[PDB]
RNA sequence: ACUGAACUCCUCACACCCAAUUGGACCAAUCUAUCACCCUAUAGAAGAACUAAUGUUAGUAUAAGUAACAUGAAAACAUUCU
């Protein structure tokens, strides 16, 4: 079923974190100096593999914990909630960077991940749905797209308004919720693991694990739903505020199976649209 | 400065009484107060309950397993009441559903059962341990004494009157301090049940009788957002159970319980208990 | 316990700010084990205060609180070998031998992490002043 | 007078045991004989209560009342000694659990009036008194809503009794 | 009842109110960057503009030079005005000067005003900036004006 | 005209306790993206513009020096020079401020 | 008054008269001085009435302490935890012995305004009105006015 | 017909609803004798009891954060200007 699905595969999840816990013990001061324009040369000791990105925010102050979304530790993208591993140099980045393009990029993918959750957790329970893939678009693409193989019993209908609306309720209703995004290290073995169900998830990994050095992969859960991401995501699901499902296009080569293409187009709080771009955005958001 | 005394002593006494009104003393069980004698007061309890226990017995009943752990622990740097206490809950289980078996002959047995295990549960049988005062005579290694160990200690003590007085004394002393406990009581706020309309048409099966009809007696208000609805419930065309309720569905699930209530016997205005 | 009145008299004047100053408004659940090997004397040295230094290598758990009741330094249960070279002073009539200064050595290992995270300011800039 | 907002910093409360939630830290700061009415700081002071430590240094910036200034100078010096003192792992995890205003020791002066007649002047000074709790500012409470509030009439209409009878 | 009335009654009255303003422009001609009261600077920046306009009218016109000798207090500035200004703007058809709000004086609370002349030696003010094109939601507009470009 | 009755405690709560009384909440402050100070949106940064108050008092201070005199305005433009910088094209024919400090990062 | 003092309703301790009657009142400790005309009432009690009285009422622990603290005290202690508290100062022999049969006589329900002078759990036999007692029905239960 | 009082009856208890005035039974606190030696007793005393004198002194309210008061401008704080 379904729902034993998230609980087994929630299960490893906690497994892998609690094991990668313990395999770091202690605590190991680790200094992290803010390389930041703003209060430069500040450091911060930390705890190793505990602390976070965010937890240098909190020490910095709060305009900097609600401001941050990424941060560039050692000039690489990692996700305000990813355990620290060494000493290094860190920088926030916000929305209102003069190049906030790696930002854009994180918000691209976990508003994906937010449709992703969505559409699982949306159709009736008689038919399956299969997440193959959330394509990497370019946020000029107007909308971020995420590719989903929905059931032979379903490949004859499309979404009407209403549904399209019912899904961006679910993604409002998340936003609500405002989950946390975290985030995992795991190897292939342990992510192959846990997505032995999904063959598309399982290839995926075995991608990601061949273009990687090692065989780690990034796993990410926002709440019961682990996916693999194509980089760093948001902190938390409450920096989306505008979000809207705009459309569903069914890719024209499918022989084997029909790949639904599930676009929609979202801002967070720090950049809200006013209402009549929204609409025009929303236009655009469907091709 | 005024010259004077007892003013000021005045101030003082209420300024205490304030101070522990504010800031109560951590509670200290009635035996560590002055005025204590254990034999006064455990004589006192039986007189109290008019009952000739043997002072031994009670001694007994009212000593705790976890106190004599204590005890010992404590003289590193006695019987307890564990026979006692089984031989009470055994007899006070028996005869309570001999009481209640007389009473209310329709009740089925997993009635009398639930009866039963509420009569002597850990919240009824604390409560009155509490205001009999076994409390105070309890010997228990921490205070206030834990509600399971009150309860262990009232029936050992009923077990005590048993083997001192006879059975039929003890069943005197469970029916004048147990089956009082359920005076006022209503039968499903004692013995909790799920589905009174299931519960109520098995219990028809098991009489031969169809399945009841739920039929809309009287109505009021039906469109307003406080209505009132009477559903009876009809065997053959007869009323056998009406009641009240706010939505049909819980009027006819209140409905089941009344029809539940009529044929066990156990209705608001039966026949009260005989003292 | 926080006995200053005893401390007074089991450590001299210029230790006791040392050995109390820190601690106030904080529990500390100092206990010792059995040493680890005997204590023996080390160097004695001299209107005339004694002067005597002795090496100890024994084994001691520290658990220092908050104001808060909230651990935030050393685990109770586990605990620690202590390498301390103690430095007692003597008046010269009814003075006694009152701990010192405890000399701790540059080769001496770091000791144990604190359990929260902390941050250092870098320089404060002035107006005129850029970043460098 | 009266010195216990001082004393509430050195109580020390018993080690807590490890199955037992952290107790969140609480400082209390205040300056005394303010130079300002009691009157008119309280209205700063209700500004930021129940604010974070953050919030409500960044509104008493931005406000044109002499007040505003003390109250800042008052809630840097309870962070730092929060930090410091109180063992706060961050500086803006606090918030304004507590912040009054209080009366001060007042002087007398005479205001000379119009025809030999005068006043008593009250050089008027103020306490002004924060406490902060470390961790989030609680959220602010939820309007309740129309589900909520009927069921507290229809929760009314059900405790009725029938009164003087059996 | 004010409907339309554009000038402000600052002063002592309207003398007083010419001689102010008279007095922050002389200011404003010689600093080229100027500290007032918000309001006052308001109404002074027309009469900015507007002595900008007159020295472009040229040095030897008479009704600009008599202009010019009523409003600069200082007569040293006459020449800075027809010689250094107005040549500075010749080729700009206004908007000569830069106002901008400034925390309130912290003597009164006021509300306070930098206004310089564009152009000056001067360290450049705090200017506003807008966001940067790169934001996520520039970059969707430029996605819309690409589109829109491209279909129509 | 007088009081007719002391006005109670209960009554002067309800008056000045009153929401048109209390200090409202800003919501146009935020963060000066450049240097991190707080700042209101239509107002200029307090820090940034001290920095630039303190660098137009030095400059000016050298252009007295140079002037040496009320009513010695220049005819000419001005331009301030920093430690190793030299007049460019541009800047011939026009009166040098030179300033012993170096180039600041926010003057160009 | 009534509105500036609590109030409870008619009860007893443990349904004290069902099956037996128990006497509440469990303990009486009387302090009283060996000097001192405040307590020599209380010592004529202790001397000629106490012993007639602890054997009247067997359920009922009598100290004497003999040892006072601030007055003369009697202290009742009752099953159901109230402590009632009375200063039997400058009182005579026949004042104490009322008082202290009126605390033998009396529960550990706290003397304050009892709403009603009675107390049923079961108040209805025939069951309690509601507004369709006394109502006839209509024939397929049609309210007035409704068509079918 | 019913309703209808503090009238009357009923269960229990009773000295327990006038101004001025008058008779009487008690009594807070203080001091003294002698006790008690715990916070009281018997007596002897007396600056012996305050919801009220536009009472006296002190505190703090209300009116009220009100009436009212105050710093010419810019600036390099040298200076200049009105
Ligand atoms: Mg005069
Ligand atoms: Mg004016
Ligand atoms: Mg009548
Ligand atoms: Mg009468
Ligand atoms: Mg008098
Ligand atoms: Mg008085
Ligand atoms: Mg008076
Ligand atoms: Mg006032
Ligand atoms: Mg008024
Ligand atoms: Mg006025
Ligand atoms: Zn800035």
């Amino acid at each position: 079923s379904p729902t034993e699905l998230t609980e087994m595969r929630n299960d490893l999840f906690n497994k892998e974190k609690a094991r990668q816990l313990s395999l770091t013990p202690r605590t190991e001061k680790i200094e992290v100096k803010h390389v930041g324009k703003t209060d430069p040369g500040t450091v911060f000791v930390m705890n190793k593999n505990i602390s976070t990105p965010y937890s240098c925010a909190m020490h910095l102050s709060e305009w900097y914990c609600r401001k941050s979304i990424l941060a560039l530790v050692d000039g690489q993208p990692w996700d305000m909630y990813k355990p620290l591993t060494k000493s290094c140099e860190i920088k926030f980045l916000t929305f209102k960077d003069c190049d906030p393009g790696e930002v854009n990029k994180a918000y691209w993918r976990s508003c994906a991940m937010m449709m992703g959750c969505v559409i699982e957790r949306a159709f009736k329970d008689e038919y399956m749905v299969n997440l193959v893939r959330a394509p990497e678009v370019p946020v000029i693409s107007g909308a971020f797209c995420y590719d989903v193989v929905l059931d032979s019993k379903l490949d004859e209908w499309m979404p009407t308004k209403e549904n399209l609306r019912s899904f961006t309720k679910d993604a409002h209703a998340l936003i609500y919720k405002d989950l946390p995004f975290e985030t995992l290290e795991v190897e292939a073995k342990v992510a192959l693991e846990i997505f032995q169900h999904s063959k598309y998830k399982v290839d995926f990994i075995e991608e990601k694990a061949s273009q990687n050095p090692e065989r780690i992969v990034k796993l990410h859960r926002i709440g019961d739903f682990i996916d693999v991401s194509e980089g760093p995501l948001i902190p938390r699901t409450s920096i989306c505020f505008q979000y809207e499902v705009s459309a569903v296009h069914n890719l024209q080569p499918t022989q084997p199976s029909l790949i639904r293409r599930f676009q929609g187009v979202s801002l967070p709080v720090h950049l809200r649209a006013h209402f009549t771009i929204w609409d025009k955005l929303l236009e655009r958001s469907r091709k | 400065v005024k010259k004077g005394f007892r003013a000021a002593f005045r101030f003082q006494k209420e300024l205490e009484r304030q101070r522990l009104l504010r800031c109560p003393p951590p509670p200290v069980r009635r035996s560590e107060k002055p005025n204590w004698d254990y034999h006064a007061e455990i004589q006192a309890f039986g007189h109290r309950l008019q009952e000739n226990f043997s002072l031994d017995l009670l001694k007994t009943a009212f000593v705790n397993s976890c106190y004599i752990k204590s005890e010992e622990a404590k003289r590193q740097q006695l019987k307890s009441n564990q026979e006692l206490s089984e031989q009470g809950t055994s007899f006070s289980q028996t005869c309570l559903t001999q009481f209640l078996e007389d009473e209310y002959p329709d009740m089925p047995t997993e009635g009398i059962k639930n009866l039963v295990d509420f009569l002597t549960g850990e919240e009824v049988v604390c409560h009155v341990a509490r205001n009999l005062a076994v409390e105070q005579l309890t010997l228990s290694e921490e205070f206030p004494v834990p509600p399971a160990v009150l309860q262990q200690t009232f029936f050992a003590v009923i077990g005590a009157l048993l083997q001192s007085s006879g059975p039929e004394r003890t069943a005197l002393f469970i029916r004048d301090f147990l089956i009082t406990q359920m005076t006022g009581k209503e039968l499903f706020e004692m013995w909790k049940i799920i589905n009174p309309m299931g519960l109520l048409v098995e219990e028809l099966k098991k009489r031969n009788v169809s399945a009841p009809e739920s039929r809309l007696t009287r109505q009021s208000g039906g469109t307003t957002a406080l209505p009132l609805y009477f559903v009876g419930l009809y065997c053959d065309k007869k009323l056998i159970a009406e009641g009240p309720g706010e939505t049909v569905l819980v009027a006819e699930e209140e409905a089941a319980r009344v029809a539940l209530r009529k044929l066990y016997g156990f209705t608001e205005n039966r026949r009260p208990w005989n003292y | 316990n926080s006995d200053h009145d005893r401390l007074h008299t089991l450590v001299t004047e210029h230790c006791f700010p040392d050995m109390t100053w820190d601690i106030k408004y904080k529990t500390v659940r100092w206990s010792f084990v059995e040493s680890l090997e005997p204590s023996h004397v080390v160097q004695v040295r001299c209107n005339v205060y004694g002067q005597i230094t002795v090496r100890m290598h024994t084994r001691q758990t520290l658990a220092i609180y908050d104001r808060f009741g909230r651990l935030m330094y050393g685990q109770e249960d586990v605990p620690k070998d202590v390498l301390e070279y103690v430095v007692f002073e003597k008046q010269l009539p009814y003075g006694s031998w009152r701990m010192h200064t405890k000399i701790v050595p540059p080769w001496a290992p770091p000791k144990q992490p604190i359990l929260k995270t902390v941050m250092i300011p870098g320089p404060q800039l002035k107006p005129e002043e850029e970043y460098e | 007078i009266s010195r216990k907002w001082e004393k509430k910093n050195k109580i020390v409360y018993p080690p807590q045991l490890p199955g037992e939630p952290r107790r969140p830290a609480e400082i209390y700061h205040c300056r005394r004989q303010i130079k300002y009415s009691k009157d008119k700081m309280w209205y700063l002071a209700k500004l930021i209560r129940g604010m974070s430590i953050d919030q409500a240094l960044a509104q008493l910036e931005f406000n044109d009342k002499k007040g505003a200034k003390i109250i800042k100078e008052v809630l840097l010096e309870a962070q730092d000694m929060a930090v410091r003192d109180h063992n706060v792992e961050f500086r803006s995890n606090l918030y304004i659990a507590e912040s009054t205003s209080g009366r001060g020791q007042c002087l007398k002066r005479i205001r000379y009036h119009g025809r030999g007649r005068f006043g008593i002047m009250e050089k008027v000074y103020c306490h002004y008194f924060v406490k902060l709790v470390e961790g989030p500012p609680p959220p602010p409470e939820p309007p309740k809503t129309a589900v909520a509030h009927a069921k507290e009439y229809i929760q009314q209409l059900r405790s009725r009794t029938i009164v003087h009878t059996l | 009842i004010s409907h339309g009335r554009v000038f402000r009654r600052m002063g002592l009255g309207p003398e007083s109110r010419i001689h102010l303003l008279r007095n922050l422009l002389t200011g404003l001609v010689r600093h080229e960057r100027i500290e007032a009261p918000w309001a006052r600077v308001d109404e002074m920046r027309g009469y900015a503009e507007k002595l900008i306009d007159y020295g472009k009218l040229g040095d030897t016109n008479e009704r600009a030079m008599r202009m010019a000798d009523f409003w600069l207090t200082e007569k040293d500035l006459i020449p800075k005005l027809f010689q250094v200004l107005a040549p500075r703007y010749k080729d700009q058809t206004g908007g000569y000067t830069r106002m901008l709000q400034i925390p309130n004086r912290s003597l009164d609370r006021a509300k306070m005003a930098v206004i310089e002349y564009k152009g000056n030696c001067l360290p450049p003010l705090p200017l506003p900036r807008r966001d940067s094109h790169l934001t996520l939601l520039n970059q969707l507009l430029q996605g819309l004006r690409q589109d829109l470009r491209q279909s129509q | 005209a007088a009081p007719k009755n002391r006005r109670t405690i209960e009554v002067n709560r309800c008056r000045r306790r009153n929401p048109q009384k209390l200090i409202k909440v800003k919501n146009n402050i935020d963060v000066c993206p450049e240097c991190g100070h707080l700042k209101q949106k239509h107002v200029l940064c307090a820090y940034c513009y001290e920095k630039v108050c303190k660098e137009t008092a030095e400059i000016r201070r050298q252009i007295g020096k140079q002037e040496g005199g009320p009513f010695k305005a220049p005819t000419i433009e001005t331009v301030v020079l920093y430690t190793g910088e030299t007049p460019s094209e541009q800047d011939q024919g026009k009166r040098i401020i030179e300033r012993d400090r170096k180039r600041p990062s926010w003057f160009t | 008054t009534a509105r500036g003092t609590p109030s409870r309703f008619l009860a007893s301790v443990l349904h004290n008269g069902l099956g037996r009657y128990v006497q509440q009142l469990q303990r009486l400790s009387f302090s009283v001085s060996r000097d001192g005309a405040s307590s020599r009432g209380a010592r004529e009690f202790v001397e000629r009435e106490v012993i007639d009285f602890a054997r009247r009422n067997p359920g009922v622990v009598i100290y004497v302490n003999s040892r006072p603290c601030c007055v003369p005290r009697v202290v009742a202690e009752y099953l159901n935890g109230a402590v009632r508290e009375e200063s039997i100062h400058c009182k005579s022999v026949e004042e104490i012995s009322t008082l202290v049969q009126k605390l033998a006589d009396q529960s550990g329900l706290d003397v304050i305004r009892i709403r009603k002078p009675f107390h049923t759990d079961n108040p209805s036999i025939q069951g309690q009105w509601h507004p369709f007692t006394n109502k006839p029905t209509t024939f397929r239960g049609l309210r007035p006015r409704e068509v079918q």
